[PDB]
RNA sequence: UUCAUCUAGACAGCCGGACGGUGGCCAUGGAAGUCGGAAUCCGCUAAGGAGUGUGUAACAACUCACCGGCCGAAUGAACUA
RNA sequence: GCAGUCAAGCGUUCAUAGCGACAUUGCUUUUUGAUUCUUCGAUGUCGGCUCUUCCUAUCAUACCGAAGCAGAAUUCGGUAA
């Protein structure tokens, strides 16, 4: 489905599932026929075991067929999502694997049945049984590598978020150890790191906010190194194809101080450098941790930087004492009005 | 209108007396590349032997190993024997003398799968073309042939390099199971120039459109015996014009075979994207060249099938059906109108590029083929293996 | 504590004669199977550790010695 | 089974000019429905058959890439594949995707709906079980039954709705499972067709 | 909740206060806990233990003889390397089937009375212009259910088997009739298309059609097994 | 029953060491024995793996395998019935 | 199921005479969850009202165990008729 896919049931490995549906079609079925009764009823027997254990096996394959969110032609925010997660190429291998299988079990079961109603002994339809049933369970028994993929990727995408792709929202992006979670922290309700490390989150993390009685969600990103669009990460293009699809307003933090361990003008040249993807966001910058340099004292390179900045058609560059609750407030409602703007403006129409 | 690379060579028909030997199991035959008449095989065990074609009997075996020999590619001056072995080390020899020249190369960890030499007409007349060996665990040694010992390895592959040529603009060449190409050159001493991702499933075979003349050593279509190395230089850059300008310049050509089918055209010198999707097997192919007048490409494969393309693009020529089992190794003719493949099974089947047709059949081991090469003047080829029997062909 | 049934151990002639024919069948099978030595020696944990070769090679001084004159 | 040499004794070869002669024909033989086929004498398929493909048989991926390196706490990967460059080529790739994505929303937005309806709850009824005369086991059966005892099938249309009443997914398991029947067609009730597409349904599908 | 939420909780709060003493605890008892059932767990619960307690000691058994041996200290070529894949028949002397099995009878008539109709049991092999013949002349019947068009048949060399179509059937033991009539019995010796397996004798033009011997009966399961001779 | 260890102190327990050259080399955002690939050296030793596991985002910290202090007599392992 | 590799251990001691568990290796139509508009001869007659009882090889209800099980809802498993 959409928007944090939980209900998929639960892939038990190949084993397990082998001994679910087996042990399935040993409780729930009678399990006494003697040499002695109609060869009728012995065929019934035998013929009614191999089609229950058929029909197990399809539900428990067609349960997880029906239940994966279908990477392809979902959104192509999401559809890029599990890309850059779980390898849509593993992803939609290992489905159709599955499909295979269940369409193989589908006919194992067919065959066997057309057999045994022409069987002529209790022994030959004993052999017929254990036969349909040992095809069956190899055919199973191949899925161990895409059900022990699968376990961890329903696990993962369960816990994974739900953000709507087009209700107002607001992107938080820039290096590591800057303060993105920070903000996010001090702005809105949630639980992201703090601790002064590099990478102090590895994914999308969410929170809401309401403004005007309505509703904004703002989204911090992990962020982004130097890194020249060759090599990247799964961690960095999250980011990239999250700053692409969504369309809101954009912050980007920055710092002039000895933490965020960088150099202000790689700062700038990773501004500059992700420009190309500030087509329709009218970005607003935060000249941010202002709160014991007083950075009114940045030097020439700096103001020609900011002066680069304010190329842009709509810009602010404002400082922001993040941790001073007071002015986070400023800078939140300024930037969600300056959007609404736009945002109404393709509204109207 | 066309060339020619201007010689007729007939069609050849004949499996001449089919020679017995060491019995085991034959890999890789490399031929005397000036005159047309001696093969040396390293078969499945240490040992090495040398043989002629013309007289049919053993030159003078090159025995002296400890372990397994896989890969052995002649030098272009006809002194030399680097062979590929699968152990750590390698040994150097020359087939006139036949003798121990030497001892070990030490330093490599896993088997050595391809030898390259120095192009001719570039080094200076009267050299030692030096080698960059290569190993299964990605290594690429420069030896200066006489000292036998590398200074610098580049290792821009992780995987097994099995591939090595070096083009005659000083270029390079190195193939490895990374599914990735990466050219270097001489002026780097440890570093890494040209590299090209294309595909998904790792390469194998990377070809030349030099390796003909380029291993040949300047050599005629009638293949005599020169005297002055500059003068023959001057004969390995003008028969190298004459095969290369086809498009008036020697823009050295790399189409690299594939698993994953993409088959994959380049031209690493002005440019790193690629060029000719030319497409179209069903499983694995290993063989490929270019034609000696470097005029189409040649594909061979394990799906049943011979493909020559278009060497100006590399777009789709020919298909030749009549096979029952995989294509392994291809080796060009003289006249370029011809071609020879070994089949998975005994056969080896001859073809007809003039008017793309399949000539004959050559069946006659009673095991699996292996190796095939081709004579300096386009007469004979040997042909040993896992039939034990190193079959000897002429017209 | 509810007590479900439990299996009979009395005799059923009828299985009884047939499992005297069952095995006797059997033993016959083995008597086909059966038409188609590193001995221990010495335990072990025994006190007399000492005596018992020394004995034996008292025997075979003998029992070699008595084969050429 | 007594020795012999047969069983090791080869049995059906096969020669480098026949394959040549008969690969030959594929692309020439004269077929025409004034011409039916009755016999084989059977000639060897894996070799004979197979024209060309120029489709690049899709590539594959599980030899290099297993699944633990895929996804799972190992993941032995970061960096992706094929890790694109052009910023603004990607960016021209996102912004079309989206408004592609509308594209296809707007089609099933027209098209329908049923969404409306599901919110108010209700739902369509049982479609009889009346609607189920003439697709039962019990008469497949005599269907295949006489597919099999039959050495040609006559497939009756009606002249009013040809397109209609064929609707074949039979044809497909008859030319396959027994390719020696030839599917004749009668188109019945033709006068209430008059005579102008009488000879209309018939052009084009003869 | 959005990602690893219950280990950001474990490192935020931590886990309960006696989360250690009780996994201590809970594995130091397992080791008491394993003999318990499996002196207990009657029927099939039992057998499921056993069998899956052997399996576990096997693999230890394995695991500790391939540290020690750790603890202690063909020739293909490149183009190939790294990839893994008496006349007497080798079945004489396969049992008799009477014709009472392989032959069915059906009697015909609301009152059964004029039977004079037979059904194959056993698999066959019908040929290519099966066409059935009428029904009131048809005597013999092999059911559609009953049928085979290919066979999974080995090699003896190249260790591989693979899908050949059933071209004809030649030898049928313990009858002629049953040869006519193509029934796949065990033993039959078949034959087979051989093209995938490409063999080319000397001058060897290409093999296309090969004999091969069944060894499985096609009733205990539905399979034809068979094997090449090479 | 077949094997070993043991007052030149056996087993179980506490306590102590479990080290330098050396964050061994690759791969990367970090992978300091413990995501991953390639061997596994020497030194001084009583031992100490280029490390059994818990653990950290990264070392720490704990541990094991391995030695020694305390104690002061059998204990260990594998099979057969 | 068939064709093999193992090789635990067994076999006048016999691994290389022999066997031989658990494991394993081979397709029986293809790799991107494509469809499925392909159902194949039951030789013996099947299927239903009223009613009672028993089994557990449990669908629900009771109580527990393990699951990334946050909540909710499930999945698997134990006692249980
Ligand atoms: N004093 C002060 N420090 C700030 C301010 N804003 C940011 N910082 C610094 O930035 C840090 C915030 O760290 P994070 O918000 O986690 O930045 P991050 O590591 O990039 O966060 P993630 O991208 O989610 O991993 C704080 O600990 C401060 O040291 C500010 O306004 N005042
Ligand atoms: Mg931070």
């Amino acid at each position: 489905m959409q928007l944090s896919w939980k209900d998929i049931p639960t892939v038990a490995p190949a084993n397990d599932l082998l001994d679910i549906v087996l042990n399935r079609t040993q409780r729930k079925t009678p399990t006494v026929i003697r040499p002695g009764f109609k060869i009728t009823r012995i065929r019934a027997f035998y013929m009614r075991k191999v089609k229950y254990t058929g029909e197990g096996f399809v539900e428990k394959f067609e349960d997880i067929l029906k239940g994966f969110p279908n990477i392809n032609d979902v959104h192509p925010f999401h559809r890029d999502l599990m890309d850059t997660l779980y390898e849509k190429n593993h992803y939609k291998i290992s489905l159709a694997a599955i499909s295979r299988a269940k369409s193989l079990v589908e006919q194992v079961a067919r065959d066997y049945v057309r057999l045994l109603k022409f069987g002529q002994s209790l022994f030959q339809c004993k052999q017929l049984k254990r036969a349909a049933l040992g095809r069956m369970a190899t055919i199973v028994k191949k899925l161990r590598d895409p059900l022990a993929y699968l376990e961890q990727v329903r696990q993962h995408i369960g816990r994974l978020p739900s953000i709507d792709p087009n209700t107002r929202t607001l992107l938080i992006c820039g290096y590591p150890n800057v303060g993105k979670s920070s903000f996010l922290r001090c702005i809105t309700k949630s639980d992201v790191d703090v601790q002064p490390y590099a990478f102090t989150t590895k994914s999308l993390y969410v929170g809401h906010f309401d403004y005007k009685y309505l509703r904004f969600q703002a989204i911090d990103t992990p962020g982004i190194l130097d890194r020249p669009t060759e090599e990247m990460n799964n961690i960095e293009m999250q980011s990239i194809y999250a700053i692409a699809h969504l369309r809101s307003c954009v912050l980007y933090f920055m710092d002039l101080s000895e933490q965020c361990g960088f150099t202000i003008e790689a700062q700038v040249k990773l501004f500059h450098s992700i420009k190309p993807l500030f087509a329709n966001k009218s970005v607003m910058v935060v000249i941010n941790k202002t709160d014991i340099i007083r950075p009114e004292d940045l030097d020439e390179e700096r103001a020609q930087l900011l002066e680069s900045v304010k190329e842009v058609p709509g810009v602010e560059i404002m400082t922001s004492s993040c941790q001073l609750e007071e002015n986070v407030m400023e800078v939140r409602n300024k930037a969600c009005e300056k959007l609404l703007a736009s945002r109404i403006e393709n509204k109207l129409k | 209108y066309t060339p020619r690379a201007v010689f007729k060579v007939k069609p050849v028909t004949r499996s001449s007396s089919a020679i017995a030997g060491h019995g085991s199991t034959i890999l890789c035959s490399a031929f005397a590349p000036h005159t047309s008449s001696r093969m040396v095989t390293g078969a499945g065990d240490n040992t090495a032997r040398i043989w002629d074609c013309d007289t049919q009997t053993p030159m003078h075996t090159l025995k002296g190993h400890y372990n397994w020999v896989l890969c052995v590619s002649w030098s272009p001056d006809g002194e030399v024997i680097a062979t590929g072995s699968m152990d750590n080390t390698i040994r150097l020899w020359d087939p006139k003398s036949g003798q121990c020249l030497g001892d070990a190369l030490r330093g490599h960890s896993k088997w050595i799968t391809s030898l390259s030499w120095e192009p001719i007409h570039l080094v200076k007349p009267g050299s030692k073309p030096r080698l960059a060996s290569s190993s299964k665990d990605g290594t690429i040694k420069i030896w200066d042939t006489v000292s036998r010992v590398c200074q610098y390895t580049m290792s821009g592959h992780t995987n097994s390099v099995s591939c090595v040529k070096w083009g005659g603009q000083g270029l390079l060449y190195s193939g490895s199971h990374d599914r990735t190409v990466r050219v270097w050159d001489i002026n780097s001493q440890g570093r890494c120039i040209n590299i090209l991702k294309s595909h998904a499933h790792w390469v194998n075979h990377l070809s030349l459109s030099t390796d003909y003349a380029l291993r040949i050593g300047a050599f005629d279509h009638t293949g005599k015996k020169p005297s002055t190395p500059e003068e023959a230089q001057k004969k390995a850059l003008e028969n190298y014009e004459k095969i290369c300008k086809k498009n008036g310049n020697s823009e050295e050509m790399m189409v690299t075979a594939s698993d994953d089918y993409t088959m994959f055209l380049w031209n690493p010198l002005k440019s790193t994207k690629p060029i000719a999707r030319m497409t179209g097997h069903q499983k694995l192919v290993n063989h490929v060249a270019f034609s000696p007048d470097g005029r189409y490409i040649v594909s061979a494969s394990f799906d049943n099938s011979i493909k020559l393309w278009d060497g100006r693009d590399g777009k789709f020529i020919s298909t030749f059906r009549g096979h029952v089992a995989s294509v392994y190794q291809v080796a060009w003719s003289s006249d370029c109108r011809l071609l020879v493949s070994c089949s998975k099974d005994t056969t080896l089947k001859v073809w007809d590029v003039r008017t793309r047709k399949l000539s004959v059949d050559l069946p006659g081991h009673k095991d699996e083929v292996y190796t095939v090469d081709w004579s300096v003047d386009g007469k004979r080829v040997c042909s040993g293996g896992k039939d034990k029997m190193v079959r000897l062909w002429t017209h | 504590m509810r007590v479900r049934k439990r299996q009979s151990r009395r005799t059923s002639t009828k299985l009884k004669e047939g499992i005297k024919k069952k095995a006797s069948a059997h033993r016959k099978k083995e008597k086909k199977m059966a038409k188609k030595k590193k001995d221990p020696g010495i335990p072990s944990n025994f006190p007399y550790k000492a005596k018992i070769l020394e004995e034996i090679e008292a025997k075979k001084m003998k029992d070699l010695e008595e084969r050429e004159l | 089974v007594q020795p012999d040499r047969r069983w090791f004794g080869n049995t059906r070869v096969i020669s480098q000019d026949a394959l040549q002669h008969f690969r030959s024909a594929l692309g020439e033989t004269q077929k025409d429905t004034y011409q039916v086929l009755l016999r084989r004498n059977k000639l060897p398929m894996s070799l004979l058959e197979e024209k060309d493909a120029d489709e690049s048989p899709k590539a594959r991926i599980l030899d290099t890439e297993s699944y633990a390196d895929a996804f799972g706490p190992k993941a032995q990967r970061k960096r992706p594949r094929l890790a694109a460059s052009n910023l603004e080529d990607l960016v021209k790739a996102t912004n079309e995707d989206i408004t592609k994505y509308e594209e296809k929303q707007v089609l099933d937005a027209t098209l329908g709906g049923n969404q409306e309806d599901k919110e108010n709850g209700w739902t369509s009824a049982a479609k009889e079980a009346i609607f189920s005369k003439g697709q039962s086991k019990r008469i497949w059966n005599e269907l295949y039954k006489v597919i099999d005892s039959s050495d040609v099938v006559i497939h009756v249309l009606d002249a009013r709705d040809p397109l209609g009443t064929r609707c074949k997914s039979v044809e497909e398991y008859m030319k396959k499972e027994t390719p020696h029947k030839h599917l004749i067609y009668v188109l019945n009730k033709c006068d209430l067709v008059p005579t102008w597409v009488a000879a209309a349904w018939v052009k084009h599908l003869s | 909740p959005q990602n690893d939420y219950i280990e950001r909780h474990i490192k935020q709060h931590g886990k309960r206060l006696d989360h250690e003493e009780r996994k201590r605890k809970r594995e130091a008892r397992e080791s008491h806990k394993i003999s318990e059932r499996a002196q207990k767990l009657t029927g099939w619960k039992g057998k499921q233990f056993a069998k899956k307690r052997y399996a576990e000691k096997v693999s230890m058994r394995k695991k500790i003889k391939a540290h020690e041996q750790s603890k202690v200290k063909d020739a293909l070529p490149t183009y190939l390397l790294d990839r893994e894949q008496k006349f007497s028949v080798p079945l004489p002397k396969v049992r008799g089937i009477s014709e009472e099995e392989m032959f069915k009878v059906i009697k015909t008539g609301k009152s059964r009375s004029k039977s004079w109709k037979r059904m194959i049991t056993k698999h066959t092999f019908v040929g290519e212009g099966f066409t059935r013949r009428p029904v009131k002349m048809e005597r013999i019947i092999r059911p559609s259910a009953l049928r085979q068009k290919k066979a999974n048949v080995t090699h003896p060399e190249l260790g591989v088997t693979v899908f050949l179509p059933i071209l004809a059937v030649k030898k049928n033991p313990q009858s002629p009739m049953y040869t006519q009539l193509g029934v796949l019995t065990k033993g039959t010796i078949i034959e087979v298309n051989v093209s995938e397996l490409g063999m080319v004798t000397a001058g060897g033009k290409v093999v296309w059609g090969k004999y091969a011997q069944v060894t499985n009966e096609p009733d205990r399961d539905g399979c034809v097994n068979a094997v090449l001779l090479v």
